[PDB]
């Protein structure tokens, strides 16, 4: 799966309603509507692609096929996720098998950890040896996608964010414009997400 | 915004020889290329639609490959059925596309002595009120084919009509179709009037002329 | 089996409105992509838009967004570029192509349309003949051929005989001349036997206007 | 009314693939149930599947988990078996029946395919007459027909004066022979006048063999 880093930036989170109608938009620990009056650190952007029905499967504390061995969000994760169908865009005629999915191995993963070794899995009670066989399979295997198939198999687009939270010099954050600065008077501030009232 | 290079503009070669050309961009783009190809005509086509993999229905003579932002493309052996356009282009957003700049190929060719041919005026132009020195040449190679006019052995220069088409794969040649085009009371007044052919290949310039009486 | 139609050549004044259309037929339509690409001579290509008839919805270049427009219908399987209004910039060769997105595009591709705007009238074509005369070669080859000088807009189609010979004929790229015209011409090989019996009966179409102008030319020469 | 279409017999090696479809039409495809059904002659009968399309649902046997695939078309309305290996262990007849699950599963059905997988080779059968006597026997009118020599495999198909002759045809079902090979006949009864004004012939095709011999039946002389 592919990540990528967005830092010194202005961001302006209503465009997102621009596109089709979604099939999953939900968020941990924020509001999604007052997003635009925070400001963050740095900003990590994850993406990849899903069958249909286990969209369910990216959500904090539950098990899955995927959250088994693949992709393993923490118990504390504060942030969004965002998922779109794709049937319109990514389907052959023909049947398309250029899509990856891991099947075996040994445990489960910390999360944030990628593996993407090619050891056989020894299914089997006899040492493989690295030889492919009878109960020596190949970690991997495709899936399958047809512009007939049924919604629950029509493949979907999901991305998912994450943040920090004030813990340090933000960079990121609306286009709300500054004033000029007074003090020794009793005033109402705001500090990058910090309000009070007081003198300074 | 997303911007190309090719290189070289040019380049000529003679058969059975390698080539190569290069395909530069101002960032990493993720083996996204692919190369069409467009000979003087209708229709591009598509020849390679990835980093090293061909489309179905092409032999085996091409090659390439690239990644970052270094792409080369080449063909081991050339053949004489090749004289086209060629492009690169890449896509990496939805709707952000934009082709290169071009790359033009020739082929090489024994020298050879162009063949010429004259042409004699029609009553329909004498009806019509003009007249026309219609002088061919044919089989050439090179390009450097010049053709000058003499009225009454004088001097003219640059009023005149020339069209010549582009090289032909079986002899390299450019067939040309020149002409100087005067009127009737420039016609009568005179008598005679030349071509005057200039070729590097030939062994000289010659000039072919004709009176107005032999009509 | 894939084929592509297209609607024909158009000439208009600044000032006003056109259509053109694209068809196909030979596979599921409603499951593949429709795009159209301008290119104008002296220049290289340049991608302009893109459609998904199965389910409508457009997309747009950054350099033509809010200018042109782009449908289809599904009932008759074809797809229609539109405009609203004409200027004096936009004469160039426009191409419709059909294409997937997951894996290669443009793995056919239509004959091509062209559309040609100005303010000024097309003007009928003047054809003028020539024959092979007594100056022929001595071999026993010679050229019959056709003139043209006096139209516009381009192109043109030429015949020689009740259809055009299918080997030796051939044809000179137009160039403009200083009248505002433009000029070109054509020419056929033939040698000495065939011309004992042969004549040609040259005929010209052309779609400016469309007149078919034709006339019998047979070898002369220049005897006293 | 509907109508539903199968496919002829066929004989393959070890090792080969196979596919079979079966076709309907009549009624809203889209809406009902298509299930096979397999039969091994001269015992019983075994269920194979079923499937939906629309919805692509797939339903399979216990016995038969992963060893067969069960696919359709709605654009044409098809049903299609496909196999992975064939296996000397499939000679059988093959069916597809048209259900509905909630009340009825029966309503109409199809007439079934031969599938036999072989090592051997085929052999072209071959056909004589039997004739009766130039006078009359017995019976007054006497019986007569042909015979079917050793041949392999099944199936073969016979007809009298085109199909002409039908009543009163009886035919004896092949049995195996200690050549290893099969034979039999076909017999009707006539008057010993009856083949000299008009004429009675046999066409034989063997598919496996794609052979058509012809063989007709004249009255024979009390020979000694």
């Amino acid at each position: 799966w592919n990540r990528k880093r967005i830092s010194n930036c202005v961001a302006d989170y209503s465009v997102l309603y621009n596109l089709a109608p979604f099939f999953t938009f939900k968020c941990y620990g924020v509001s999604p509507t007052k997003l635009n009056d925070l400001c963050f650190t740095n900003v990590y952007a994850d993406s990849f692609v899903i069958r249909g029905d286990e969209v369910r499967q990216i959500a904090p504390g539950q098990t899955g096929n995927i959250a088994d061995y693949n992709y393993k969000l923490p118990d504390d994760f504060t942030g969004c996720v965002i998922a779109w169908n794709s049937n319109k865009l990514d389907s052959k005629v023909s049947g398309n098998y250029n899509y990856l999915y891991r099947l075996f191995r040994k445990s489960n993963l910390k999360p944030f950890e990628r593996d993407i070794s090619t050891e056989i899995y020894q299914a089997g009670n006899k040492p493989c040896n690295g030889v492919a066989g009878f109960n020596c399979y190949f970690p991997l295997k495709s899936y399958s996608f047809r512009p007939t198939y049924g919604v629950g198999h029509q493949p979907y687009r999901v991305v998912v964010l994450s943040f920090e939270l004030l813990h340090a010099p933000a960079t990121v954050c609306g286009p709300k414009k500054s004033t000029n600065l007074v003090k020794n008077k009793c005033v109402n501030f705001n500090f990058n997400g910090l309000k009070g009232t007081g003198v300074l | 915004d997303i911007q190309m290079t090719q290189s070289p503009s040019s380049l000529s070669a003679s058969v059975g020889d390698r080539v190569t050309i290069t395909c530069q961009a101002s960032q990493d783009i993720s083996n996204y290329l692919n190369w069409y190809q467009q000979k003087p005509g209708k229709a591009p086509k598509l020849l390679i639609y990835d980093a090293s993999n061909l489309e179905t229905g092409v032999p085996s003579r091409f090659s390439g490959s690239g990644s970052g932002t270094d792409f080369t493309l080449t063909i081991s052996s050339l053949q004489p059925e090749d004289i086209a356009t060629y492009y690169c282009q890449q896509y990496k957003i939805l709707l952000t596309w934009t082709f290169g700049q071009g790359t033009k190929v020739e082929i090489k060719r024994t020298v050879a002595a162009p063949s010429v041919f004259i042409f004699p005026p029609s009553d329909e132009q004498l009806k019509s009120g003009t007249a026309s020195v219609v002088c061919l040449l044919n089989n050439f190679y090179p390009r450097e084919a010049k053709v000058q006019w003499k009225v009454d052995n004088a001097l003219q220069s640059g009023n005149s009509q020339e069209s010549v088409t582009e090289q032909d794969s079986k002899d390299s040649t450019y067939s040309l179709s020149s002409t100087l085009t005067l009127s009737k009371a420039d016609y009568e007044k005179h008598k005679v009037y030349a071509c005057e052919v200039t070729h590097q290949g030939l062994s000289s310039p010659v000039t072919k002329s004709f009176n107005r009486g032999e009509c | 089996e894939v084929q592509l139609v297209q609607s024909g050549a158009e000439v208009k004044k600044p000032g006003e409105s056109l259509k053109i259309s694209c068809k196909a037929s030979g596979y599921n339509f409603a499951y593949y992509w429709i795009g159209w690409v301008r290119q104008m001579p002296g220049k290289g290509l340049e991608w302009m838009g893109i459609i998904y008839p199965g389910d409508s919805d457009t997309r747009y270049s950054p350099s033509f967004q809010g200018q042109v427009t782009i449908s289809a219908d599904k009932s008759i399987s074809t797809a229609y570029l539109q405009w609203s209004s004409l200027k004096a910039s936009d004469t160039a060769m426009y191409y419709c192509a059909r294409g997937e997105m997951t894996a290669v595009f443009g793995d056919y591709w239509g004959q091509g349309t062209l559309v040609t705007v100005s303010s000024a009238s097309t003007k009928g074509p003047s054809v003028f003949p020539l024959a092979p005369s007594s100056k022929s070669t001595s071999g026993g080859t010679a050229a019959l051929g056709c003139l043209v000088k006096d139209y516009f807009p381009e192109p043109v189609t030429v015949s020689w005989n009740s259809g055009a010979l299918t080997s030796g004929v051939h044809t000179f790229p137009a160039v403009l001349q200083s009248s505002g015209l433009y000029s070109l011409s054509s020419v056929v090989t033939v040698p000495s036997s065939s011309l004992g019996t042969q004549t040609y009966i040259c005929n010209v179409n052309h779609k400016p206007s469309n007149t078919k102008v034709d006339k019998r030319v047979e070898p002369k020469s220049c005897d006293k």
